[PDB]
């Protein structure tokens, strides 16, 4: 067509200019390749973590700079590159396109357009490795993030800027809760107030291309692709792609954050990123530190997740909410990679396989799922109702274990046990069903205030739907008041109490 | 502007232009509903009178 | 219709790619070596002189 011709002419003119300018400013001869790591001679004054051009066409980057030989990890298939290939250096640190044009576009780790929808329009290029903001640039997490899960994700919130972990086994709902959060962000990014929009960005690292295709299909089915970036590295490409894709997603997240906007990033299954770094380090001549893992895995998780922060008003008040995901084996949260990531994050969301198999689709264990925004960085309506409900539910679980231990004044005779079991049955959700914050307070308020003593565990599922229909049909006054105010006052508390003990009889 | 070789946008535009008057709305709830309602208030006033006099008795 | 047109653009692009590679193979056979060798030798000479 017309555009390819002029684009090709302009770019080849620039190519001739580059070839005729300063020679190439450095080169190298390939000494070894394999598993996406390539040794190369030359490159005497190569910059650290610097992109390099290979004669075949594969990209590269410099993790290691030995005397004489340079450790280059190959960005793509290593089949094309051979021995003696000339390795031109790009002259700049590893970068990735960042800007508002990445919205609605799927790109690789390097930022090149892979969805085939056209070129990427970026305001600038940001380094994949960027130092995290300092103490003063960081701000206390106070702005809520509407997870839309109608579960413990609401009573103990996420908030804007938290790196709330999502631990659990495979196929437990980590990607499910991530996509529900992304879908629920549509209600707030579909407006005009940029201070409340959450421009999501997905990191589908170590995810099969069929799965990510289904994920993007589901996103655009719900009109969620307009605000979500799917920068990722599937299982098809090499390990360095997997290692760098979350970091470039972090770069996009800081671009959104440094511009005063709020972005939600979900590092889906960082485990493949860690093992990709393992694959790099095994043949890059970096000895492993512990449990066959190189020591720098904790450091890389640190730099990647600490970039996620809530900026202060001086820096633009931007937020970079992070939702890291780890795939543990057999629920072993005491393994190495778990221990580091649970110590790297601001709380976690446990998703055990037994709860998923039991029937609870969210499958979240209240007892261990903690956060640093307890009754903070919430709407306010939910924070007053269930500011300390997690501890009560944990004590309910302990007493229920204690209740089965011996026959005493326990079981149904315990008001705490009854309230805990009713609340645990309350905290459930179906996938692809984002529930707004307004239709979440009455259920938890009925649970916490002991209004569910005579509703029975089996009937709580129907009670949820009946109560929500009650509010959305003939009690929309207080519901809309809560939604618009973002808080339940004395008037709103009294109205909600009126509704709940009027509907307790049904 | 998204489509270049449309060849169909005029056809669908005309089809929707000719489709908006689907048919006349019924709005004819005045043949059995009205009779039911008439009987409703008639014997409802009758019942109100009888319960009132029963209360006085 | 818009996604059909997008597929049309993609197939036109890949047909252009096939035409480009076919013309590259054609250039691999015709005597198109000495003139371009002189041309980019002069280009590299000018590149050296420019610095
Ligand atoms: N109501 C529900 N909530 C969550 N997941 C559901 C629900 N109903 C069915 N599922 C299934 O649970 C699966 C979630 O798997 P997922 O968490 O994406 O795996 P992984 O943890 O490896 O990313 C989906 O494939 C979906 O088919
Ligand atoms: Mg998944």
């Amino acid at each position: 067509k017309a555009q390819p011709t002029e684009v090709s002419s302009i770019l080849e003119e620039r190519i001739k200019g580059v070839s005729d300018e300063a020679n190439l400013n450095e080169t190298g001869r390939v000494l070894a390749v394999g598993d996406g790591i390539a040794r190369v001679f030359g490159l005497n004054n190569i910059q650290a973590e610097e992109l390099v051009e290979f004669s075949s066409g594969v990209k590269g980057m410099a993790l290691n700079l030995e005397p004489g030989q340079v450790g280059i990890v190959l960005f793509g298939s290593d089949r094309l590159v051979k021995e003696g290939e000339l390795v031109k250096r790009t002259g700049n640190i590893v970068d990735v396109p960042v800007g508002p044009g990445l919205l609605g576009r799927v790109v690789d780790a390097l930022g090149n357009p892979i969805d085939g929808k056209g070129p990427i329009d970026a305001a600038g290029r940001s380094r994949a490795q960027v130092k995290a903001p300092g103490i003063l640039p960081r701000r206390s997490v106070h702005e809520p993030v509407q997870t839309g899960l109608k579960a413990v994700d609401a009573l103990v919130p996420i908030g804007r800027g938290q790196r709330e972990l999502i631990i659990g086994d495979r196929q437990t709902g980590k990607t499910a809760v991530a996509l529900d959060t992304i879908l629920n962000q549509k209600r707030w990014n579909n407006g005009s107030d940029e201070s409340k929009k959450l421009y999501c960005v997905y990191v589908a690292v170590g995810q099969k291309r069929s799965t990510v295709a289904q994920l993007v299909q589901t996103l655009e089915q719900h009109d969620a692709m307009k605000y979500s970036i799917i920068v990722a590295a599937t299982a098809s490409e090499a390990a360095p792609l997997q290692y760098l894709a979350p970091f470039t997603a972090a770069s996009i997240g800081e671009w959104f954050r440094d511009n005063g906007k709020h972005a939600l990033i979900v590092y889906d299954d960082l485990s493949k990123q860690a093992v990709a770094y393992r694959q790099l380090s095994l043949l890059l001549r970096r000895p492993p530190g512990r449990e066959a893992y190189p020591g720098d895995v904790f450091y890389l998780h640190s730099r990647l997740l600490e970039r996620a922060a809530k900026l202060s008003e001086k820096e633009g008040s931007g937020s970079l909410t992070a939702l890291p995901v780890i795939e543990t084996q057999g629920g072993d949260v005491s393994a190495y990679i778990p221990t580091n990531v649970i110590s790297i994050t601001d709380g976690q969301i446990f998703l055990e396989a037994e709860l998923f198999y039991k029937g609870i689709r969210p499958a979240i264990n209240v007892g261990l799922s903690v956060s640093r925004v307890g009754s903070a960085a919430q709407v306010k309506a939910l924070k007053q109702v269930a500011g300390s409900l997690k501890l009560f539910l944990a004590q309910y679980r302990e007493v229920a274990a204690f209740a089965q231990f011996g026959s005493d004044l326990d079981a149904s005779t315990k008001q705490t046990l009854v309230r805990g079991e009713r609340l645990t049955q309350l905290l459930k959700q179906n996938q692809y069903s984002p529930l707004a914050t307004e239709e979440q307070v009455p259920l938890i308020y009925a649970g916490v205030n002991g209004h569910l003593d005579g509703i029975e565990l089996s009937r709580i599922g129907e009670f949820e739907s009946s109560f929500l229909s009650y509010l959305k049909s003939n009690h929309n006054e207080l519901l809309t008041e809560i939604r618009e105010k973002g808080e339940l006052s004395k008037e709103l508390l009294a109205s909600l109490k009126s509704a709940t003990e009027s509907f307790v009889a049904t | 502007s998204v489509l270049k070789n449309t060849s169909v946008i005029d056809k669908i535009e005309s089809y929707v232009k000719q489709y908006k008057p689907v048919k006349i709305d019924a709005s004819k709830q005045l043949q059995v509903i009205e009779s039911f309602e008439k009987h409703a208030m008639t014997n409802a006033k009758e019942t109100e009178s009888l319960v009132s006099k029963e209360l006085k008795d | 219709w818009v996604r059909y047109e997008a597929s049309l653009r993609q197939l036109e692009q890949r047909q252009l790619a096939k035409s480009v590679v076919s013309r590259v193979q054609s250039e691999l056979g015709n005597p198109k070596f000495q003139e371009k060798v002189l041309q980019q030798s002069i280009s590299e000479i000018e590149q050296l002189l420019s610095k």
